């Protein structure tokens, strides 16, 4: 049951981020002011790793460097990280072959694909896994599910309709609509080969997708063997559940409690909102598990880290944190808002439901309404902003700018209007 | 100082670290028991030769480990206590070694007047004493508590969770002398499950339950005899952090009506902290468990808290195995135990 | 005739004053009783919703559909059997859920109008004039009523402030929609609520179904949220002689702390809310339920899980009893909203005297 | 015509002419030239009157209180539908007649609201009103024995105010700070005070410490006393401890000075609650508690 080996596959959903994953890799991003790898490390000590592999290739010099700084170089940790180094750019069936080519896999193995911030236990995940491989010996790989918020009617970008066993909870199609979004198809075609073996078909749309697997000594040799295979879920869970080898198994793994891959930006923002409220809670800002988090707990949902700086006379809202070294001015309204360590920030700003990452000045009298600001970026005077504008790495915006919703900035000094210099787009600058 | 030089030789540090901020160790006791292990393993393993090198290593040891979970006070105190005992046999050391000092009695007014060995083994032994006080606690209460409760008084309960509070009730209502009906609020975002199990060991012993809900409590305040608490940590002021949910309005609740309030705990569990603030020192919970759907918690904001806190202004007697104290008084049973240095580690 | 005898649960050596029982599943009764207090009976005995105000517009409704069904019979006169059905009513009322007071002041003035109208007048002229003036009470001692608590309450309340609410009073969701939508201010709305039944989860629902600022929060919880509050308004019930609040569950722990953390208390109530019957605590009169809505592990209301607890009957004494209506004390609340505008509650009785 | 200026001509007066009668019979000159033959010419002209009064109101109550009761009494005149000229004869008449029945009222009262001094009492007096002192030196005129404790209350200096007016009488006075209010409460017999307004729910708008002097009554268990002439009530309902109608500041907070000029604001007028006052005093009996809402229910008839 002891000594497990996890792969995380990074460098996987770049530029489905469009302005940013530019210069800095994918999962450097800070969710809640600390870096995306960190919490799913935290996933890997929960779960009980031994051995962790990591796969970089764009900007892996950046994510190499990270990880001679992170707390697991230090050999007190219970798992070392290798990096995996390839190619510039290939799908997760490359990648496979690529591995089971080196020869590390022994036994069952863990694979991720995507960061993924839950406060569900892996124990029980383990144990069910193992109760039901004992069960018949061609039995592949592990899923995890989890109940969907409400009604995905806001959720599109995850139309994953998954029909799943009552008895067994073995998944039978996976298919994708765009439905709401653009009202086009409605159609879904399923298989009749599987009928009487389940009888208790049971439909689902209302589950939100993980990407997160337990997988046996059997996926290598599979992926090596059938080179077709690009994806792990749309082709791959399909192809092996429509007779590619007789009497081969996959699960479905139902969970009540919260579980959400970080994917979109409006998802990231969802799952952040989740995050400053008491929905993972286990996974809060006040416990600090990057050991330089100084975060207390306060009441109404307010996050402050020690040594923050604040102006008399100023109104915080509900589900708000703030980072450590961080000056405030008068007459300043934040609401529903991350703001980042060492953040200056000028006098007369409200914010409403925006986002600000590490070491951001804003200029006097601005108003930012449901907006994301990235790290080194700063902003001037008069400024106003709207719903979905998101703003890249060094954006020096200069006093005196309007823009309108989801107008969004380029983090590289190419397609997309407003760049990194100064008056981006409001009068011809920029490399 | 960092845990660079304590990593091949002590790996038991970083394993308690991750016990603590995962919440895998659960119940003050527990953590208690953990943090003597630790300093068990440091002073078996460790070669230092010199005493206060060594001391001022283990007060940096107890800050960094209070500054990794501030729930965890029983892992602080625990540490102030060895510390303290350490202090007070190097002090008669030094007095041989430099060779009245017997005023009258053991004061304080420490602005006033200025000022190899066996020392290993007595802090091996007063870590050994630590653990035997800790495993019994119960007969120390006893003897004090059940002597102030009568027949047909009806006995309210907040915190359900205690071990401590559970196994008093139990001695008193194995004396066949004693009648008395429970009321056990119910403390539904936290305790309910606590509360169930508590009022099932009640049945089993066969004691009149009553199973009340958190609203219920005023309904009932003027039938009220007495009120128990199942307090975690006990403080300066006299003031309670306890085992979480309905305590603090139960008290205001008690004290409206005058009904008195009584507190069981030890003094492992008493803390020589002063708590200036309860915003900082009560820890909150997890609001997944009171509402369903995130779409709607976008605008369902709720408010959900696991410890509660309780000025002294209520309770009235706590009860240890030492013996009972009044609120105003227990700030030198903490004195007693711990130094005015120990504090700030 | 109905079913009688025969209890779940244990008899219980503390609180015994009231029936613990009844019908929910329907066997063996008569057939003559009017299916619309049928459909009420089975509403009232695992409601959510109602709370005092409503139950009696329901009530009145269904009395409206009766006199509208009622047709004289050609032997028998008006005031005959009419008083007797009415009886059975009220009987299998009592049997379902414990009546309000707004219920017996609509039933007394019921038995005033048999009393005034004679049987001389044709059948058809009389019950026609009848629901119209059972339609203009409806409208003067309730809707009208209501307006005017609205706008007593609309001066009352200072502009950009902080409410602490209890329950589903439908007076009080009004008075929130009022304003927030009519008057539009900074209203930060909190709402508490108990075990048994999610009122307060309904009104909150209901305010997020407008857009309003809400948090939701238990009564355990209460210390933590308080340290904020200005006002806080109680669901009204009953306000007695004494000037005694008679009202649902965690409505007295919220007056306590409120009054002793200087902020008031309000309370909005109607002018046919108030009775002449007394008492001093909650032991006195009280409104029980069967423990079977406390049995599962709450998060919604249906869940069915193989829990902790099962067993009441054959466990040796485990009174998992709860109250459901209780009492606030007379001093700790300030203001009260009536039909006569406003009075303080030590001045109970310059209503019913006033009639 | 003006009735803001009729008022302002009252500078060296008063004492007898109370401020509220005063104003009432202001009311009765201004409806009694321009025909109170027509109630839609004249009523919304004294009720715009009122408005312009009120807008011209710093800080005062009463003056609101006492237009209601006029209009009042101006509504029962034809309630028998009787003569539109004996009717009209006799509300112009019952100006003077009002003024007349401030002195009734007050002969009434201070052989009435001695019986409540005891022998030999030490007082603690707060506040100045017409009718409190009417007792105090009509009980002097009685020939009882009684000492007297003055309180520093600072609204225009009221304290010395007070200390002044009870040399003129003899009897024997020291000043108490409302500071140290608190530690005289154990060699005082009886607390008095004179209010400004009594309120719809039983409490009383007064001045700038009354509240604070309820209250450590309440703890000493030492008797709190309330005596007025009966029409300082209004349909106010002050629902809590710190809400009141105001011209001036409801606590404002000040910026860094240097200069010092913006200092002094503080509530000026405070609400204190039902349970505080022990005894009230009036012209329309003994009475106290529910007492103040009966009479505005029989007056407002709502």
């Amino acid at each position: 049951e002891d000594r497990l080996q996890a792969v995380v596959l990074t460098d996987s959903y770049e530029t489905r981020f469009m302005p940013l994953t530019a210069v800095k890799p994918r999962c450097l991003l800070p969710l809640a002011n600390v870096p995306l790898i960190e919490y799913t490390l935290e996933f890997l000590a929960k779960a009980g790793v031994h051995e962790v592999f990591l796969i970089c290739s764009s900007h892996a010099n950046q994510i190499n460097d990270y990880i001679e700084n992170s707390k697991w170089n230090l050999p007190w940790s219970p798992f070392k990280i290798t990096t995996i180094m390839s190619p510039e750019a290939r799908c997760t069936g490359d990648v496979m072959r690529d591995l089971d080519n080196r020869g590390i896999i022994t036994g069952d193995f863990i694979l991720v694909s995507g960061d993924v911030l839950t406060n569900i236990d892996f124990s029980k995940m383990l144990e069910f896994h193992k109760k039901m491989h004992l069960q018949d010996k061609d039995h592949i790989s592990t899923m995890c599910l989890s109940k969907a918020s409400t009604y995905p009617k806001t959720r599109t970008i995850e139309p994953a309709a998954f029909v799943l066993d009552k008895s067994t909870s073995r998944c039978i199609y996976y298919q994708d609509l765009p439905l709401p979004s653009s009202r086009e198809k409605t159609s879904i075609q399923i298989d009749p080969e599987l009928l009487d073996n389940v009888d208790e078909f049971v439909i689902r749309n209302d589950l939100i997708d993980c990407r997160i697997d337990i997988c046996t000594s059997h996926v290598p040799l599979i992926f090596q063997e059938n080179f077709d295979y690009q994806s792990l879920r749309t082709d791959f869970v399909k192809g092996v559940i429509s007779s590619d080898i007789l009497g081969k198994h996959i699960y479905a793994y139902l969970t009540d409690e919260y579980a959400v891959r970080v994917e979109s930006w409006q998802t990231y923002d969802t799952i952040s909102q989740d995050f400053l409220g008491r929905w993972c809670y286990p996974l809060v800002l006040d416990s600090n598990i990057q050991d330089d988090q100084t975060y207390s707990y306060e009441s109404r949902h307010i996050y402050k880290e020690k040594d923050v700086v604040l102006a008399q006379s100023c109104k915080i809202g509900k589900c708000t944190a703030i980072g450590s070294g961080t000056k405030i001015g008068e007459g300043t309204k934040i609401e529903n808002s991350v703001i980042g360590r060492n953040c200056q920030i000028g006098e007369n700003i409200r914010i409403k439901n925006s986002f600000i990452w590490d070491d951001c000045i804003i200029g006097n009298n601005s108003i930012i309404d449901h907006s994301l600001i990235a790290s080194n970026a700063t902003l001037g005077s008069n400024v106003r902003l709207n719903d979905g504008c998101i703003i890249g790495f060094n954006v020096k915006i200069d006093d005196n700018m309007d823009l309108d919703r989801n107008t969004k900035i380029s983090a590289s000094p190419q397609d997309l209007d407003d760049q990194t210099l100064a008056v981006s787009i409001v009068g011809d600058k920029g490399v | 100082h960092p845990n660079a030089a304590t990593s091949d030789v002590n790996v038991t540090i970083d394993t308690f670290v991750a016990k603590l901020k995962r919440r895998q160790v659960q119940g003050s006791y527990a953590i208690a028991l953990e943090t003597l292990q630790l300093l068990m393993r440091f002073i078996s393993a460790a070669r230092w030769n010199h005493v206060n090198d060594l001391i001022e290593q283990i007060r940096d040891l107890g800050n960094s480990l209070e500054k990794a979970h501030p729930t965890a006070f029983s892992c602080g105190n625990v540490i102030r206590r060895i510390l303290a005992v350490l202090r007070d046999e190097v002090e008669e050391d030094t007095m041989s070694t430099t060779v009245v000092a017997e005023p009258l009695i053991s004061s304080m007014f420490n602005l006033l007047q200025k000022p190899k060995t066996d020392y290993r083994q007595v802090a091996i032994q007063g870590i050994k004493d630590l653990i035997d006080e800790i495993k019994n606690i119960d007969e120390g209460i006893q003897q004090i508590a059940i002597d102030l409760i009568h027949d047909h008084e009806i006995l309210l309960t907040p915190t359900p969770d205690s071990k401590t509070v559970l196994k008093f009730l139990i001695t008193a209502r194995e004396r066949s002398n004693r009648t008395f009906t429970v009321l056990v609020t119910e403390g539904f975002p936290n305790n309910t499950k606590n509360a169930h199990e508590f009022a099932k060991k009640l049945a089993q012993h066969n004691i009149e339950t009553l199973v009340v809900p958190d609203s219920a409590v005023f309904a009932l305040m003027s039938r009220v005899g007495k009120v128990i608490i199942g307090t975690k940590a006990v403080f300066v002021n006299g003031g309670t952090i306890s085992s979480n949910s309905g305590v603090s309005s139960v008290c205001e609740c008690a004290r409206e009506f005058r009904t008195p309030v009584f507190a069981v705990a030890g003094l492992y569990k008493l803390s020589p902290l002063y708590p200036f603030d309860v915003e900082k020192f009560v820890e909150f919970g997890g609001s997944q468990r009171i509402l369903p759907r995130m779409d709607p918690r976008k605008r369902l904001d709720t408010v959900n808290q696991i410890t509660d806190y309780v000025p002294p202004e209520n309770i009235d007697i706590y009860i240890t195995n030492v013996g009972g104290f009044n609120p105003s008084f227990i700030y030198r049973i903490a004195w007693d135990n711990y130094k005015q240095i120990d504090v700030h580690l | 005739p109905g079913i009688s005898s025969v209890i779940p649960t244990v008899l219980e050596q503390s609180f015994d004053n009231s029936s613990l029982i009844s019908v929910k599943e329907l066997l063996l009764n008569k057939d003559l009783i009017h299916p619309s207090i049928l459909l009420l009976t089975s509403h009232l005995a695992h409601y959510k919703i109602v709370g005092s105000i409503p139950r009696c517009i329901a009530m009145l409704e269904v009395f409206q559909i009766v006199i509208k069904d009622y047709q004289t019979p050609k032997g028998t006169t008006l005031s005959r059997n009419l008083t007797s059905y009415l009886s059975h009513q009220i009987d299998l009322l009592k049997k379902a859920r414990p009546l309000s007071v707004t219920m017996g002041n609509a039933i007394r003035w019921l038995k005033q109008e048999i009393s005034l109208i004679d049987p001389s007048t044709p059948d058809k002229a009389a019950k026609k004039d009848l629901c119209e003036k059972i339609g203009q009470f409806a409208k003067e001692k309730i809707e009208l009523a209501d307006q005017l608590i609205i706008d007593n309450a609309s001066t009352q309340i200072e502009e950009s402030t902080t409410i602490v609410t209890y329950g589903s009073s439908k007076v009080l969701t009004e008075l929130l929609l009022h304003n927030a939508i009519s008057l539009k201010k900074n209203i930060k709305v909190i709402v508490v609520d108990s075990r048994p039944l999610f009122e307060g989860r309904k009104m909150a629902e209901t305010l997020r179904n407008a857009g309003v600022n809400v948090m939701y929060a238990l009564i355990t919880s209460l210390d933590t949220i308080f340290n904020d509050v200005d006002y806080v308004f109680l669901g009204a019930h009953s306000i007695l002689s004494n000037g005694f609040l008679y009202s649902r569950a965690g409505t007295a722990m919220l007056a306590m702390s409120a009054k002793r953390r200087n902020i008031p208390v309000l309370v909005c109530c109607e002018s046919l809310k108030f009775s002449q019957r007394v008492q001093l605590d909650s032991v006195t009169f009280n409104e029980l339920a069967d423990p079977n809505d406390l049995v599962n592990i709450d998060y919604e209301n249906p869940v069915e899980r193989r829990g902790n607890k099962g067993a009441l009957l054959n466990q040796f004494i485990k009174e998992r009893k709860f109250e459901k209506k209780k009492l606030a004390m007379e001093n700790k609340p300030k203001g009260n909203k009536i039909g006569g505008k406003k009075g303080s509650e030590g001045e109970s009785k310059d209503a019913s005297n006033e009639e | 015509f003006n009735i803001t200026e009729t008022y302002l001509r009252f500078l060296e007066e008063d004492t007898e002419m109370t401020m509220p009668i005063a104003a009432i019979e202001a009311l009765v000159t201004l409806l009694r030239i321009k025909t109170p033959e027509t109630a839609a010419e004249m009523i919304n002209t004294i009720k715009s009157s009122t408005e312009e009064l009120i807008k011209s109101i710093p800080n005062s109550v009463s003056l609101r209180a006492g237009c209601d009761i006029f209009m009042r009494f101006v509504l029962r005149n034809l309630h028998l539908y009787g003569d539109w000229e004996n009717c009209k004869q006799h509300l112009i008449e019952n100006g003077q007649l009002f003024v007349s029945r401030a002195k009734k009222s007050r002969n009434k009262i201070a052989e009435i609201g001695v019986d409540f001094i005891a022998d030999d009492d030490i007082i603690l007096v707060h506040g100045y009103s017409r009718a409190v002192f009417s007792l105090l030196n009509h009980a002097a005129n009685k020939f009882i024995r009684f000492r007297c404790v003055v309180t520093e209350s600072r609204p225009s200096k009221q304290g010395n105010q007070l200390y002044t007016l009870l040399e003129q009488k003899g009897i024997p006075v020291t000043l108490i700070v409302d500071s140290a209010v608190g530690a005289v409460i154990d060699k005082v017999d009886k607390v008095f005070v004179g209010a400004e307004g009594v309120a719809e729910s039983g409490g009383i708008i007064n001045l700038v410490g009354t509240y604070s002097v309820g209250v450590l009554a309440h703890n000493a268990r030492k008797p709190f006393y309330v005596v007025t002439e009966s029409h300082k009530f209004v349909r106010m309902f002050p629902l809590s401890s710190d809400d009141l109608p105001m011209a001036g500041p409801p606590l404002d907070f000040t910026r860094r000075t240097d200069d010092l000029e913006d200092a002094l604001r503080g509530p000026t007028i405070d609400y204190t609650a039902q349970e505080y006052i022990t005894a009230l005093i009036t012209d329309l009996g003994v009475l106290t508690p529910s007492a103040v809402s009966e009479e505005l229910i029989k007056m407002w008839y709502d």
